């Protein structure tokens, strides 16, 4: 956590429905958006911290 | 059984409740009392207070 | 019914998803209760159910 990874994702078509198959997490916690509506609007940049 | 907490099966029961439009046929354990007319009283008619 | 733990939150009014779009869609004006409990001891089988 003191050396947290930060990967920039860009120039690709994002499908957020495969995250449930990728990870055993129970649910999202989305603040500015809704996790069901994430498959419609297009973003400029997205950063995955880990 | 080796799956995670998000891939484990869950049993779901959904209880959908109708309004009082029809006769209140499903009503909980409340004992009905005698009707009193022509007086300022509190009333509880089928959940309508 | 029986679902996965990922898609428990899809059983809600005004929500979209796999089972919420193709299996069981709740009216946005759903007046009722949803009771979901874990059944990893019963529904799961070793090697897959
Ligand atoms: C993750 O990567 C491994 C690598 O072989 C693969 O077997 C597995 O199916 C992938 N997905 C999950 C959810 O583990």
């Amino acid at each position: 956590v003191y050396a947290w990874n930060r990967k920039r994702i860009s120039n690709c078509v994002a499908d957020y429905s495969v995250l449930y198959n990728f990870a055993p997490f129970f649910a999202f916690k989305c603040y500015g958006v809704s996790p069901t509506k994430l498959n419609d609007l297009c973003f400029t940049n997205v950063y995955a911290d880990s | 059984p080796t799956y995670g907490v998000g891939h484990q099966p869950y049993r779901v029961v959904v209880l959908s409740f109708e309004l009082l439009h029809a006769p209140a046929t499903v009503c909980g354990p409340k004992k009905s009392t005698n009707l009193v007319k022509n007086k300022c009283v509190n009333f509880n008619f089928n959940g309508l207070t | 019914f029986v679902i996965r733990g990922n898609e428990v939150s899809q059983i809600a009014p005004g929500q979209t998803g796999n089972i919420a779009d193709y299996n069981y869609k709740l009216p946005d004006d759903f007046t009722g209760c949803v009771i979901a409990w874990n059944s990893n001891k019963l529904d799961s089988k070793v090697g897959g159910n």
